[PDB]
């Protein structure tokens, strides 16, 4: 998916 | 960090079914009975040509926007799975980059009628010449082929919840810090998945799984397109 | 780098902070006239912390996906390390997001625009968080009254997120080198617009970083007990 993304979904705040 | 980073009883074994079938439950985007009911709602030949006549860009829009959308529930799922917020940062982001995709391509047989060759998309249902703009016929095709053979197995949405569970929690993901600790999650949630197998006598769809690489290829075929768009 | 160079960088940084912004400064000045009633206010005091935190949470994470959008857009960014990536991210987005908010305040009637109009501090009352909100239009109150344009926003952002000094940097010495020409970029802009003068006005880099945390530690307390799934619109 790519690293960046995956932590965006993860916190998004 | 965690009571299931290291062996779990049966009695554990059991309170962890429960939970991974609940945080299933709260994070599976559709209602199986919604999806189930709204298989008479299929699309029009005008709708279909309407899909059709759009330019690969607004469908590459639509479809990105539908698969962040899946890729966040199954983000929550993951994060309401025990363990794995205790999992360091670094793990939890490969466990995610190396699965997600994977559990929406899982999930999507859900929203699949094998009777038709539909899915739901946007609404209501309709076949893979929906997506014709996209210049993706292969790709499309070999979703469709592996949603078909899926629906097969009349999975349950506790068989799902365990199953995708499994494709999440792999120790064997490259780049892991704390490949023990998954190690553990996964050991856990293995038998989880075969016990409550053996209670439902459902011990059967274990042959009938995937085989090994199969979710995989189609993930990396998927990102490939994706990539281009 | 040459002057063609810092003003090519110039233009992309005021172009990329222009696609991403979320709100057009037009609208936002528009919309000024566009104030909540006494009934629209009691209306949002009388709402659950629970519901004000799904609403604020809702806002909150929209904003921050037109950051990392920004982030995204600037030289360099996209060929540090996803490490050097999330270490930026994690550390500047929030402060990017309340630099950006003083856009959509007014300082003469000391209101935010929120959820369509403008309304003040006292809107927020549910969320028993009166000295963070306070805090938070004390420091949209100071930047507004230097009359930032978009152009010293974009360029001041882009330095909030490209500094060398967040630890955990795997390539300390690329970053560096970005937030230089990304200084230099500010500097040359500042002098060409006659604008030198704002940069003893803005705010010391601490202040930011403290209200930030003091931010951080409130969003914890709501987060722990209400998640919430909010749909992303982008990327190309
Ligand atoms: O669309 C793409 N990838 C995708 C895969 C799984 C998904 C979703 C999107 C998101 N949604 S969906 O868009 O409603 C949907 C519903 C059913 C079938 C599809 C189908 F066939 F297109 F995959 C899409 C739920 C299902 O999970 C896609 C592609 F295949 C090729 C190129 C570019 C792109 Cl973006
Ligand atoms: O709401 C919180 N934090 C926040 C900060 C910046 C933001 C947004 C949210 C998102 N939106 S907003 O909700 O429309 C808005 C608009 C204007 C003012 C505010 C104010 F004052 F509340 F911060 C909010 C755009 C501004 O960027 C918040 C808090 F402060 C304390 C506890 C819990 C929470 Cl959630």
């Amino acid at each position: 998916v790519e690293r960046l993304q995956i932590f965006q979904h993860l916190h998004p705040i | 960090e965690n009571l299931y980073f290291q062996g779990a009883s049966l009695t554990e074994i059991e309170h962890l079914v429960q939970s991974v079938c609940k945080s299933y439950r709260e994070t599976c985007q559709l209602r199986l009975e919604d999806l189930l009911r709204q298989r008479s709602n299929i699309f029009s030949r005008e709708e279909v040509t309407g899909y059709q006549r759009k330019s690969m860009w607004e469908m590459w829009e639509r479809c990105a926007h539908h698969l962040t959308e899946a890729i966040q529930y199954v983000v929550e799922f993951a994060k309401r799975l025990s363990g794995f917020m205790e999992l360091c940062q670094n793990d939890q982001i490969v466990l995610l980059k190396a699965g997600a995709m994977e559990v929406v391509l899982v999930r999507m047989c859900r929203a699949y009628n094998a009777d038709n060759r539909t899915v739901f998309f946007e609404g209501k249902y309709g076949g893979m010449e929906l997506f014709r703009a996209l210049g993706c016929s292969e790709l499309i095709s070999s979703i469709f082929d592996f949603s078909h053979s899926l629906s097969a197995l009349h999975f349950s949405e506790d068989e799902i919840a365990l199953y995708t569970a499994l494709v999440l929690i792999n120790a064997h993901r490259p780049g892991l810090q704390e490949k023990r600790k998954v190690e553990q999650l996964q050991y856990n949630l293995e038998l989880a998945f075969h016990h409550h197998l053996c209670k439902t006598h459902r011990q059967s769809i274990l042959a009938k799984l995937p085989p090994k690489g199969k979710l995989r290829s189609l993930c990396s075929q998927h990102v490939e397109r994706l990539q281009i768009f």
